[PDB]
Parts: structure tokens; sequence; C-alpha cells
């Protein structure tokens, strides 16, 4: 996360972070339940083997993969369908600083949490586009962007399963590190996941936004994931 | 602005609308209370909620 602020104690609780063998974090991801983990589908090729972590602010429990769901559909070439749930050997023990994100119902979701001003994206990634992973972990607000001013700033296309969020000038961003982890929505003092961190044209870069996998267009999706 | 579309409907979470009025409903782990409006968690740590 570029710019932002510190999450203080119990402020992202839901955040998780996969951990390669040498137990290094590389992608985030949500929580959702005792035994299931939303993430990217692209987060998949970067680690052959990984372990998923919860509750640690400063890098400085764990939790192993029983099932990976990847959705049929992604493809490395558009990053569509970018999504994918993990259920994990062991259940989550709820706690400071580790509880889930809501899953919210579709249409309510597009017609009230959509149409916010802001959803929150949080990370251990990298704080400048040439950095290491940050030890403590990140959020920061970042703005819904309109759907075509989002396509306008785009090198590549925005399918209906993305959307843009974040500032067009402010030097502020998810970055690498980050993806698969939350973007969640604040509805009355409760936090909703509404986005994937999915991809960007760099990282805070001038005219570009950040883009996340909709979470609408996967609920029955993730339903279903949950239940197999 | 009516119904889901004025404040939610005055619903704490989920907001439709059945036969032009207003149903208000929760995410899993909490429970629509007396008033059919406000949502009650079952436990701790219901989803959503920052651990302050
Ligand atoms: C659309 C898709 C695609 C475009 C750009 C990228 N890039 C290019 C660099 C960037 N890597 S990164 O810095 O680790 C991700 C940064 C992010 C910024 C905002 C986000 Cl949300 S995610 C990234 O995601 C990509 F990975 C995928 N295709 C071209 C493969």
């Amino acid at each position: 996360i570029v710019g932002g602020q510190e999450c203080k104690d119990g402020e992202c609780p839901w955040q998780a972070l996969l951990i390669n063998e040498e137990n290094e974090g590389f992608c985030g991801g949500t929580i959702l339940s005792e035994f299931y983990i939303l993430t990217a589908a692209h987060c998949l090729y970067q680690a052959k083997r990984f372990k998923v972590r919860v509750g640690d602010r400063n890098t400085e429990a764990v939790h192993e993969v029983e099932v990976v769901i990847k959705h049929n559909r992604f493809t490395k070439e558009t990053y569509d369908f970018d999504i994918a749930v993990l259920r994990l050997k062991t259940p989550i023990t709820f706690r400071m600083n580790v509880a889930p994100a809501c899953l919210p119902e579709r249409d309510w979701a597009e017609s009230t949490l959509m149409t916010q001003k802001t959803g929150i994206v949080s990370g251990f990634g990298r704080t400048h586009e040439k950095g290491r992973q940050s030890t403590r972990l990140k959020m920061l607000e970042v703005p819904y962007v309109d759907r075509n001013s989002c396509k306008l700033s785009s090198s590549f296309i925005i399918t209906q399963n993305m959307f843009c969020a974040g500032y067009d000038t402010k030097q502020e961003d998810a970055c690498q590190g980050d993806s698969g982890g939350p973007h969640v929505t604040r509805f009355k003092d409760t936090y909703f996941v509404t986005g994937i961190v999915s991809w960007g044209e760099g990282c805070a870069r001038k005219g570009k936004y950040g883009i996340y996998t909709k979470v609408t267009a996967f609920l029955k999706w993730i339903d279903r994931s949950m239940k197999t | 602005r009516k119904l889901c579309s004025l404040d939610n409907g005055d619903c704490d979470q989920f907001c439709h609308e059945e036969q032009n009025s207003v149903v208000c409903s929760c995410a899993r782990g909490y429970t629509l209370a007396d008033n059919g409006k406000a949502c009650i968690p079952t436990g701790p740590y219901p989803c959503g909620k920052q651990t302050l």
C-alpha cells in the first residue's frame, strides 16, 4: 500500500496473508468465515506451496490450505474472473485482529455499497513501486471511480467483472504484494467485502487507477464454493 | 427517494422492497431485531465489525 495509514489494533481484522515456503508474504486474502479465505486467482501462480497467516499486523496463526477453488474462467491474458476461494485445514479462531468481513446480498451491494463514495483497501504490499514488502499492515481509503473514466484511463479492457478505485493524481494506491487482498465498504459501521485487489499499471501512477475484482459479480459463485 | 432509497429504509443492513414496502434483513451471524430493522450479533466476532 502506497500512502494510506497503518492499520491500528482491531481495524483490519479480516486481512489474511498468503506466505510461501520461506514464510514470505506474496499476496493478501480476505477472511470470509472460520474455514474460508477469498483471494485472487492470479495469486495462485506466485508460489507452488503456501499457507495463510491471519492476525499479525506486524510481520516481525498459520493455517494450511485443504482445498483451492479457482474460477475456471480466469485468464492470465485479461485477468478476467480473477478470484479464488481457499478452504483451510483447521478453522480460524476469531479474536482481536482476526474476524471475517461480511458478504453482502448482491442487489443491495450494487445499489447501496458500490454507490458509496469510497471503500478501503489493505495489505502488506510495497509502500513504493520500488520497495520491499511492508512489515506493517496498511489501509487506504479509495474512492470508487466512474466506469467510463475508468475505461478511458486504461490501456487494457476493464470487464464487467472488474471495477476501478483510487486517485487520479494523489499518490496513493495498492501495490505489489497487496494483490488478492480485501477491498471492503463500510455501511453503518459494518464492513462488507466488495472487491479483491487485482491489478494496476504500476502503483499510484498518474492517470491510472487500481483495478479490483467486483465481488458482487461472484456472490453466488462464492456461496457455492463455501459448501463444497 | 422512497422505501429502500430513503436512508436504506431505516434498515441496519440489507434492504429489499416487496409489495411496495421495506423488508430488512441481515448478514449471516446476525439476527433481525424485533423492530424488524436492526441487526443483532449472535456471537462474539460477528462479520464486518472491527475488533476495537
Ligand atoms: C490486465 C492484465 C494486467 C495488467 C497490468 C498488470 N500489472 C503490471 C504491474 C502491476 N503489478 S503490481 O505492481 O504487482 C500490482 C499493482 C496494483 C496497483 C493497484 C492495484 Cl488494485 S494492484 C500489475 O498488476 C497485471 F499484473 C496484469 N494483463 C495485461 C495481464
